[PDB]
RNA sequence: UGACGGAGCCAGCGAGUCUAGUGAAACUCCGUCGUGCUGGCAACGAGGAAUUCCUAGUAAGCGCAAGUCAUCAGCUUGCGUUGAUUACGUCCCUGCCCUUUGUACACAC
């Protein structure tokens, strides 16, 4: 008795931004990642536990807590995960030195790291990164708080070890209709996982093993594809 | 969704301007810079000796 | 019965005065078209903040609200409401501007849901203003918020506020303007559907303070 | 001594400053009069927008403050400051030369605040003690003798530099450290009535043209 | 100046720094500031009662202030004057606050 | 959620609250003899009323 | 005393006493289908091809009030109910009308 | 000959001179009528003078306005103001004292700001 | 309309794209004194 | 040639150092004028 | 004692109904102790009476005939 | 909050035989369009971290004049027009200051 659509051809979703707060979506917010640029007499480089013995130590810092290799490792899972692809989720990252950088689900981070590096050196500096196609505006630092960026009606959870744990499909269909979901995950190598207590009203967990970083991105998101059928 | 790559200068430098792909606007925009700071420096230390 | 008669010959003019001009010294209308009368704050602890009980001919009263403390909680809430219309920096000091679309937005707030505009407006204040909000208890800057409770006036300046800047972004470049987007901020803020921007923000606010009360 | 224009009130009252800006200042005008208005104390400033200067003149002179200092600027480096005393007094108007400001340098702390103590270095002239006179009663009658700010108007060649110092006295001398904004000013015009008007009578004015002019100083 | 009606003492006396002739006066309810207006000072006199000094010289009428009065309740002054303008001051706790009617 | 209102007969002075936020001593309107300290966010006089989802909590200091 | 015409892509209102085009509405991307006035004749619904319904106010055609989003099918009738106001009643090439709150 | 009374209405530097006097009921600012006061959406500023206390009190006096200076909003509060004080002395001078009265109140019911202008401004903090 | 008071009309727009209309239409002040 | 009047003086370190040292024996031996209370 | 005069007005204004009813408690249990009742007279009458004379209005809407 | 195209209107400064006055703009009204950037493979669609200032004719918008022995024209100072939001409480944080016999005469503390 119900008709079809009057067009079967198959449209690409609606790329959502900051500037769509109605839409429901999953938002990602990578926290606490190394994203520092340096320089050498000549050269700027990104702050690697590898590309110095003591660059970080002459900076006051220790080399354990420079690494931006799992920001990149988690924002490739995230970006190549099913839900990115059918456009309901953006990927927020804040660094630990307090920057805050939305990353648009049009962009193609690379694969290699050095070229994420170098990507990561023009992103800090310039404060925008264009297409290679420069029609649009794909990777920016934006304002702080990000609160004033995510959407109206959207519950914040953060993510953790030590927290009541539950399975991401019921949790997921536990909130309503227009409520997005924004996931504070931790990019650090370690650290107390409170790096969103200002921002959020549930601490929860995915397991009852140490979750690496990119494993619990992929976990959530999984999760949501099976609530949101994907 | 849409997946375009992204359009970045590899070993990225602040402080040197950007490689213009035109050796004669490039060198004029380099020019100009250079004959303000060397007018604006000649001109104030003749006023300063002046004074 | 009983009759007064206080008039004793029909009053003409030599200047000729429009028909709707001269029937207006019977009752005080906003713009000559919507009554002041049985518009009634549905909400207590907010009639004394919001004030409709002196009627007024167009939202330009020009008088001094902004030397004493709580005075600014007897201007009438159509001029609160077109004076917080007209703030940023495009569009500063254009209070003319602010008064033609807020006569626009109430044209259309009747002509969509057909009662009255002012009633609308004042359903959709009661509405908005959170009734309860987080501080920061600081420690230093410990981050953890308390929930506290929120005045009156307080709960009247951020409806405002809310139902304004949530015209603006819901003008921000779409189709409609900021006359047709805040009528439909109003209405949906007047029966309270939670696809408003103003009482989502109202909604978030107060369950925040639910939260870590 | 205490001159016939200010010898009513020279001691017995506390003086009260307004210091405002020229018109739509830039910001760092605005932070250049926050550093005069927390230069001298009992000093208030007043947003001059939209201010015309006979009525604004007249609420200061109605409401009882002492004396006005307004700033002008040059795409920020401020330029002048004219001092108007109200009750029918005096203006000293001066030019601002070689001005330095904290906002400007460094985050070095706060201020002081406290009633400072006050050097002036040779005001020979009779001119000198005039300029001297308006200069020091804007500012609060008898501090403590153990106050640890003081603030210098030491004439250069008719340039008053202008600084102001907080002290510690160590065993073997002072210690002294530099707060607040450094100039040299020079005074190009005094005149005898308000600052509403320019009607009044010159008491003095720098003669820029005669052929005497760099021959001496207090000209 | 203050008089006990007890001891039948004159215990008080406040004069200003500019020798005026006071016209009227008016004091607080709880009893610590008295306040005197003159008609050639266009300024009003606050005194402290219980130490005797000079506490305030309000200043803002532009005419002589014909009559001054505390409010019983909410302690608020209420000066008025020939410059046709009655003027509201709450001087109590940090305000310093003036309005003027005209 | 039902819930009450109240009206503020007593703000409460010298109490060493943090800045911005203002304890108040409210009595309710359904038994106008029974009061609790509430500690508000804006602007508060006496004799006005304000809105409690919970009268089940009595208010500490915040500092 | 006036008509709105409908032919393809563009609503006419004619005036009926010099029968000529008072008020024309051009906005439509495809063949416009439906279009009638409120029974108070204050404001204007048109059903377009692309099944969306655009109601706008009678003698403005600048001001489109409101834009329903109907079925994806063309929306081929629209009309408001003839006693109440503020329902609308669309039916289109989906086999199903709708009734619309404005 | 005429009983005639003029009044002054002021606001930032628009100024308003109103002459009232006996007459046939027209009101006149800058000699085109009341109803062409733009920028005509306080045109109901201009008019509340008159819709405040009917028109049968102005059914038997014409006034005239000359307005200069100023701008537009400054303009139609000049000559409201000029209006209804203009009315208040002329059932002053020529009415009678209980309708000079129940015009000062009703225009001071409505805002003395018709009456008496906020004039002399800042406040030095 | 019922109510039209005025020019009345009878209008019919054809599938050929044209529109027919067819409407059915509808001294001295002393001198008086005496 | 010849000029109006003497040009703003540039401010050095000697300079400096000599209204510096100038005020270390005014504040030493507090011989500063100030206003007294009435 | 420790509680100074100047505050003394706010500190018993700050405190609720609950704490005004186990101030009453206090009290009533300290005079019968005479010793320290005696030695602490105007300060027990000056906190007691200013207590019920601000909360007054709630005191006598208390229903306990142990209070 | 646009872009075209017409129209209505409202100021206050300023008068050396000297220069090489009438009038403002924002605003108001009436027709028309219709909202995905730039080149001979560069920038850019309201500007990050931080930081500064600000309480009523104030912030901000807008134009018009002058050019006053210093300063200014790579601009400066006037003058009007339009004109708000939020504090107007508090020492909780950051600081700065004051006092620690009550003295000054009762009463009270």
């Amino acid at each position: 008795q119900k008709a079809l659509p009057a067009s079967l051809v198959p449209q690409a979703p609606p790329v959502l931004t900051s500037k769509d707060k109605i839409t429901k979506r999953m938002i990602v917010v990578l926290a606490m990642a190394s994203l520092e640029t340096h320089k050498i007499s000549d050269k700027y480089v990104l702050l690697n536990c590898d590309d110095h013995q003591g660059l970080l130590k002459k900076m006051g810092r220790d080399i354990s807590e420079a690494r931006p290799d799992i920001t990149h490792q988690c924002l490739l899972t995230l970006l190549d995960s099913p839900i990115n692809k059918a456009g309901k989720l953006q990927v927020y990252i804040q660094t630990s030195r307090g920057i805050l950088i939305e990353v648009n689900p049009t962009v193609r981070i690379p694969r290699t790291f050095k070229r994420f590096s170098g990507l990561m050196v023009q992103l800090l500096h310039k404060l925008s990164i264009r297409s290679v196609n420069s029609e649009e505006k794909l990777l920016k630092v934006i304002k702080n708080p990000i609160t004033d960026h995510l959407p109206t009606k959207c519950r914040k959870v953060t993510l953790s070890f030590d927290a009541p744990v539950i399975r991401v499909q019921d949790y997921i269909e536990k909130l309503d209709d227009d409520e997005s979901i924004c996931v504070f995950v931790g990019a650090m190598a370690r650290g107390k996982d409170n790096f969103a207590d200002e921002y959020v009203d549930e601490k929860v967990g995915l397991s009852n093993y140490p979750l690496s970083a990119s494993v619990a991105c992929s976990k959530f998101c999984h999760g949501a594809e099976d609530a949101w059928n994907i | 969704i849409p997946t375009h790559a992204p359009k970045y200068e590899e070993n990225f430098n602040p402080d040197k301007k950007s490689y213009d792909p035109d050796r004669t606007r490039s060198e004029i925009n380099k020019m100009k810079a250079q004959l303000k700071k060397e007018r604006k420096f000649t001109m104030k230390e003749i006023r300063k000796d002046a004074k | 019965d009983f009759e007064v008669v206080e008039e004793f010959t029909p009053v003409v003019l030599a200047t000729p005065i429009p028909e709707e001009v001269q029937q207006a010294q019977t009752e005080i209308k906003l713009f000559n078209k919507w009554s002041f009368e049985e518009v009634e704050v549905k909400d207590a602890s907010l009639v004394d903040y919001v004030q409709v009980r002196q009627p007024i001919f167009v939202a330009h009263t020009a008088g001094r609200y902004a030397n004493k403390r709580f005075r600014k909680a007897q201007c009438p809430i159509i001029e609160r409401l077109t004076n917080s219309l007209m703030m940023n920096g495009r569009n500063n000091g254009k209070k003319l501007k602010a008064v033609r679309i807020i006569k626009h937005t109430l044209d259309i707030i009747n002509v969509l849901t057909d009662q009255n505009p002012i009633q609308v407006v004042v359903d959709a204040i009661t509405n908005t203003g959170p009734r309860e909000d987080t501080t920061r208890v600081g420690g230093g800057g410990a981050a953890r918020r308390q929930a506290v409770d929120v005045s009156p006036l307080r709960r009247v300046n951020q409806a405002i506020a809310l139902l304004t800047i949530g015209a603006r972004e819901a003008a921000f470049r779409n189709i409609k303007t900021i006359a047709e987007t805040l009528a439909e901020e109003l209405i949906n803020a007047a029966k309270g559907s939670s696809t408003s921007y103003a009482i989502k923000k109202k909604d978030e606010l107060e369950r925040v303070a639910k939260s870590n009360r | 001594q205490v001159d016939d224009e200010y010898a009513a009130t020279s001691g017995i009252m506390d003086p009260r400053i307004i210091v405002t800006t020229s018109r739509d200042p830039s910001t760092r005008l605005s932070q250049f009069a926050k550093e005069i208005k927390l230069l001298f104390p009992n000093a208030v400033r007043l947003n001059r927008g939209n201010y015309v200067m006979p009525n604004l003149v007249d609420a200061c002179k109605k409401s009882g403050t002492t004396d006005l200092v307004v700033l002008h600027e040059h795409r920020g480096v401020p330029t002048s400051l004219t001092i108007s005393h109200f009750p029918h007094g005096p203006t000293a108007q001066f030019s601002l030369h070689n001005v330095v400001m904290r906002h400007d340098i460094i985050n070095a702390g706060n201020q002081s605040e406290v009633n400072p103590h006050l050097i002036f270095d040779n005001f020979t002239t009779a001119l000198g003690k005039r300029v001297v006179c308006i200069l020091k009663h804007l500012f609060n009658a008898g501090p403590k003798k153990d106050s640890e700010r003081v603030i210098t108007f030491a004439n250069r060649g008719d340039f008053i530099s202008v600084r102001q110092h907080v002290y510690v006295r160590t065993r073997e001398g002072v210690e002294i450290a530099e707060v607040g904004p450094r100039f040299e000013m020079r005074l190009f015009e005094l005149r005898l009535g308000t600052l509403e008007n320019k009607d009044a009578d010159v008491e003095w004015q720098l003669r820029r043209f005669i052929r005497t002019a760099n021959k001496k100083d207090y000209l | 100046r203050a008089w006990d009606l007890i001891r039948y003492r004159n215990f008080r006396t406040f004069t200003g720094t500019e020798r005026i002739q006071f016209n009227c006066l008016a004091v607080d309810p709880s009893g610590e500031v008295v306040c005197a207006g003159s008609l050639d000072n266009f300024d009003i006199h606050v005194w402290s009662v219980q130490t005797g000094q000079l506490l305030d010289a309000l200043s803002g009428h532009e005419g002589p202030v014909s009559c001054l009065s505390f409010s019983q309740e909410n302690s608020v002054l209420a000066s008025a004057s020939w410059d046709k303008t009655i003027r509201i001051w709450s001087i109590f706790g940090r305000s310093q606050q003036v309005e003027p009617i005209e | 959620t039902p819930v009450t209102l109240a009206k503020v007969i007593k703000v409460l002075g010298r109490t060493g609250s943090r800045g911005g936020v203002t304890q108040v001593r409210v009595e309710f309107l359904e038994d106008t003899s029974r009061t609790i300290v509430r500690n508000v966010k804006g602007p508060v006089r006496e004799n006005d009323i304000l809105v409690l989802m919970e009268s089940e909590r009595e208010a500490r200091r915040l500092r | 005393h006036d008509f709105a015409v409908t032919s393809s892509t563009r609503v006419q209102i004619f005036s009926s006493r010099t029968r000529q085009v008072i008020k024309t509405f051009s906005r439509f991307k495809d063949v416009v289908y439906s279009a009638s006035f409120r029974s108070d004749g204050k404001l204007l619904c048109a059903g377009d091809a692309t099944g969306l319904v655009s109601v706008y106010d009678s003698y403005n055609p600048r001001t489109i009030l409101l834009s329903i989003n109907a079925s994806t099918h063309p929306t081929h009738v629209t009309k408001f109910h003839t006693q109440d106001n503020k329902i609308l009643a669309t039916a289109s090439d989906d086999r199903v009308t709708r009734l619309w709150d404005i | 000959a005429v009983p005639s009374v003029q009044t002054f209405g002021k606001k930032k530097s628009a100024t308003a001179v109103a002459h009232v006097k006996a007459g046939k009921g027209l009101i006149k600012v800058n000699g085109s009528p009341i109803t062409l006061v733009e920028p005509e959406i306080l045109r109901f500023k201009v008019y509340e003078p008159l819709l405040l206390v009917g028109l049968d009190k102005f059914s038997n006096i014409d006034i005239r306005v000359r307005v200069t200076g100023g701008g537009h909003v400054s303009q139609v509060y000049a000559i409201r103001q000029a209006i209804a004080k203009g009315l208040v002395a002329y059932h002053q001078k020529y009415v009678d004292e209980q309708s000079k009265n129940e015009l000062k109140k009703a225009f001071t019911s409505y805002d003395r700001t018709l009456l008496i202008a906020d004039s002399r401004r800042p406040e030095p903090k | 309309p019922s109510t039209a008071q005025g020019n009345r009309h009878l209008v019919a727009g054809l599938s050929s794209g044209l529109l027919a209309i067819r409407t059915k239409k509808k001294k001295s002040n002393n001198f008086q004194r005496m | 040639f010849d000029r109006t009047a003497k040009p703003v003086p540039v401010i050095t370190s000697e300079v400096t150092e000599s209204l510096e040292d100038m005020i270390r024996r005014r504040i030493q031996d507090s011989n500063f004028d100030d206003l007294q209370r009435r | 004692l420790r509680i100074r005069m100047s505050q003394l007005e706010d500190a018993l204004m700050v405190m609720p109904f609950s704490y005004v009813l186990k101030f009453l408690k206090f009290i009533d249990t300290v005079m019968q102790n005479k010793t320290l009742l005696h030695s602490h007279l105007p300060l027990i009458c000056k906190n007691l009476f200013f207590i019920i004379k601000f909360n007054h209005k709630e005191l006598v809407s208390q229903k306990n005939e142990e209070l």
